C-alpha cells in the first residue's frame, strides 16, 4: 500500500544496525543512484537518524 | 551458493552478461591497433605524425 506522492509515507529510523546491503533482495533496484554519501561504504557510518 | 535466474524476475534481478576490456595505452610497444592506413615515411620536413 505505497502511499501517493501527493501524501508521501515517512518512516522513523531509530537505533539499530543497519546493513545496507540485504536490501537488495528486496527490490528490483531498477537505479540506485546515490549522493554525497556512497553505498559502497555506508555500512561503515553512523547517522544521527 | 546457488545463483538460479527465472524469466519471471523482473528488470535487476535478469542476468546480465558483462564482458569488460582492460587496456594498458600507457606509453610502451604498440600491437593492438585500429584500421589506420600507414603511410610512407619522410624525414627532415615539418609532418603531423
Amino acid at each position: 500500500r505505497f502511499a501517493s506522492v501527493y501524501a508521501w509515507n515517512r518512516t522513523r529510523i531509530s537505533n539499530c544496525v543497519a546493513d545496507y546491503s540485504v536490501l537488495y533482495n528486496f527490490a528490483p533496484f531498477f537505479a540506485f543512484k546515490c549522493y554525497g554519501v556512497s553505498p559502497t561504504k555506508l555500512n561503515d557510518l553512523c547517522f544521527t537518524n | 551458493q546457488s545463483y538460479g535466474f527465472r524469466p519471471t524476475y523482473g528488470v535487476g534481478h535478469q542476468p546480465y552478461r558483462v564482458v569488460v576490456l582492460s587496456f594498458e595505452l600507457l606509453h610502451a610497444p604498440a600491437t593492438v591497433c585500429g584500421p589506420k592506413k600507414s603511410t610512407n615515411l619522410v624525414k627532415n620536413k615539418c609532418v603531423n605524425f
